[PDB]
């Protein structure tokens, strides 16, 4: 069934942004769609559930106005309400499809989780939407790499003239900073002897800011 | 009521062996354990439901089992396709939703020592014109991770904006840490000579780069 | 009593007591009604004098109970394709259940002489089931609506009275009329008095 998702940006804390799963392909009122968070550094957290077909839900101690669930039977959508996300916010919304109602608490030891479709992603940090400023970079077997600095947010590609060259480039882990920006530098493997000889160009691209840079790398002169 | 779930699991190939997550009272025994798993960047499935039967579709490797207050699930052999992140669930009655512990990790009981590759990139004219200055060398070739690196001046070792982050896995079955200092247009013409160390078993590498170039 | 015959057939229309068509006539002090959900195979195992697997561990209609049992099917919002764990069931009790009684209970039932009071394996289980409400399984498997009808009496002035029909107006004409239970033969003609409002 269509267990897809809505895409959504990241967003400062301070305000709320909507997330959606999509509750096609099957029929509405006997199905339950469950939401299990997956963040790093600590244990998954599972808050509540809900009946879909009237208002009906209860909520675990953990969390108790930050998440709001609601439900439309009409377009058979689901919205909900991500508020003040902070570090305990940062996770994945997994969509979670099983059977069984639920309007009760003594449901849940009988039910297993049926299938898991297209958890939406939510990166949550103050940074929110920017544009590089990346300048030309001076390198000093060799290797030839060019970096991307004050950039928001996460993922960019690089390429060496123009995707013509392969020599295994791998993504780094990034450190965040107090005012949250990532720090990427592709490095690869060059022969010591061709260094001016033959070129070499970086092209980075941005697809949320929607900017391409290619900006060359020498040594100084 | 936190559900106890060792982070890393040290399971041979070959033999069987059997890991524990305990939880509390009324919390374990009460209401049934359920065994998950999910692939790295890939949607969760369905391990083993009520520690009874053995679903379709998953191979009739792990067992669903439950003894006292601490929940033992079962394996009987290994595999290198089946190193998936399993996840042990449980239903509370005095939290009312799903409680999950740490998590495991399975790793396979390697890759020999090689000498790292540090190269330093020192900033063009151009970005000092804008008064920006950041210096990155990258750490590879190097096994396991976790890895420390540090900045030296030649003069006084220094502690101020350092970036260091935990290297991940590389897709050819290596490791490699990025990093990174960010620092001031005062502070990056103070010195002649900036370069970056690590420590590998004792052994360090050191290169000096004038920001003259 | 319009209302009770309607909404689907009745399953089990047959009483133990007083002819439900009946009720009209005589008036009652209070009624019980309950509502829950049994299986298809669940309703014959219900019976003055008579009790089953289920019922013995659940609520029981015993012999004398002024009263009967109407219970009809209706698949709305009772039958899951999925799944249906919000109704239950008790098949572990810890004695016959007494009729007049109820119990609640979410914690797992022993079945031998170690205590299971937290921990559970091989030989502990727990007391409750889910039923099987589908519509792609047999007869027996379908839920039923079912409604106890329970009454008391000589213990409180009556008030749960039946419905008392009307007829229309007469003038200048002797009838065998009856007012509020005022029985009395007459004309019925305009009037000049003056009442007060009790």
């Amino acid at each position: 069934v269509q267990l897809v998702q809505s895409g959504a940006e990241v967003k400062k804390p301070g305000a709320s942004v909507k997330v959606s799963c999509k509750a096609s392909g099957y029929i509405f009122s006997d199905y339950n769609i469950h939401w299990v968070r997956q963040a790093p550094g600590q244990g998954l957290e599972w808050m509540g559930w809900i009946s879909p077909d009237s208002d009906d839900t209860n909520y675990a101690q953990s969390f108790q106005g930050r998440v709001t669930m609601t439900r439309d039977t009409s377009i058979t959508t689901v919205y909900m309400e991500l508020s003040s996300l902070r570090s305990d916010d940062t996770a994945v919304y997994f969509c979670a499809r099983s059977v069984g109602y639920c309007s009760l608490n003594s449901c849940q030891r009988w039910m297993w989780f049926d299938t898991w479709g297209q958890g939406a992603l939510v990166t949550v940090s103050s940074a929110s939407t920017k544009g590089p400023s990346v300048f030309p970079l001076a390198p000093s077997t060799a290797a030839l790499g060019c970096l991307v600095k004050d950039y928001f947010p996460e993922p960019v590609t690089v390429s060496w003239n123009s995707g013509a060259l392969t020599s295994g480039v791998h993504t780094f882990p990034a450190v965040l900073q107090s005012s949250g920006l990532y720090s990427l530098s592709s490095v690869v493997t060059v022969p010591s002897s061709s260094l001016g000889t033959q070129t070499y160009i970086c092209n980075v691209n941005h697809k949320p800011s929607n900017t391409k840079v290619d900006k060359k790398v020498e040594p100084k002169s | 009521p936190v559900l106890t779930q060792p982070p890393s699991a040290s399971g041979p190939p070959g033999q069987s062996v059997s890991i524990s997550c305990s939880g509390s009272r009324s919390n374990i025994g009460t209401n049934f354990v359920y065994w998950y798993q999910q692939l790295p960047g890939a949607a969760p499935k369905l391990l083993i439901y009520k520690n009874d039967q053995r679903p379709s579709g998953v191979p009739e490797r792990f067992f669903g089992s439950k003894s006292g207050t601490s929940a033992s699930l079962a394996i009987s052999g290994l595999r290198s396709e089946d190193e998936v992140d399993y996840y042990c669930a449980a239903w509370d009655d005095s939290l009312s939703g799903h409680v999950f512990g740490a998590g495991t990790k399975v790793t396979v009981l390697g890759q020999p020592k090689a000498a790292p590759s540090v190269t330093l990139f020192p900033p063009s004219s151009e970005e000092l014109q804008a008064n920006k200055a950041t210096l990155v060398c990258l750490i590879s070739d190097f096994y396991p991770g976790a890895v420390t690196v540090a900045w030296k001046a030649d003069s006084s070792p220094v502690k101020a904006g350092v970036e260091t982050t935990t290297p991940s896995k590389q897709s050819n079955n290596k490791y490699a840490a990025s990093s990174y200092l960010s620092l001031t247009p005062e502070q990056w013409k103070s010195h002649r000579s900036y370069s970056c160390q690590v420590t590998h078993e004792g052994s360090t590498v050191e290169k000096t780069v004038a920001p003259t170039e | 009593y319009s209302v009770l015959y309607n909404f689907a057939p009745f399953f089990a229309f047959k009483c133990y007591g007083v002819s439900p068509t009946k009720l009209n006539d005589l008036c009652f002090t209070n009624v019980y009604a309950d509502s829950f959900v049994i299986r298809g195979n669940e309703v014959s195992q219900i019976a003055p004098g008579q009790t089953g697997n289920i019922a013995d561990y659940n609520y029981k209609l015993p012999d004398d109970f002024t009263g009967c049992v109407i219970a009809w099917n209706s698949n709305k919002l009772d039958s899951k394709v999925g799944g249906n764990y919000n109704y239950l069931y008790r098949l572990f009790r810890k004695s016959n259940l007494k009729p007049f009684e109820r119990d609640i209970s979410t914690e797992i039932y022993q079945a031998g002489n170690k205590p299971c009071n937290g921990v559970a394996g091989f030989n502990c289980y727990f007391p409750l089931r889910s039923y099987g409400f589908r519509p792609t399984y047999g007869v027996g498997h379908q839920p039923y609506r079912v409604v106890v009808l329970s009454f008391e009496l000589l213990h409180a002035p009556a008030t749960v009275c039946g419905p008392k029909k009307s007829t229309n107006l007469v003038k200048n004409k002797c009838v065998n009329f009856n007012f509020n239970g005022l029985t009395g033969t007459g004309v019925l003609t305009e009037s000049n008095k003056k009442f007060l409002p009790f």
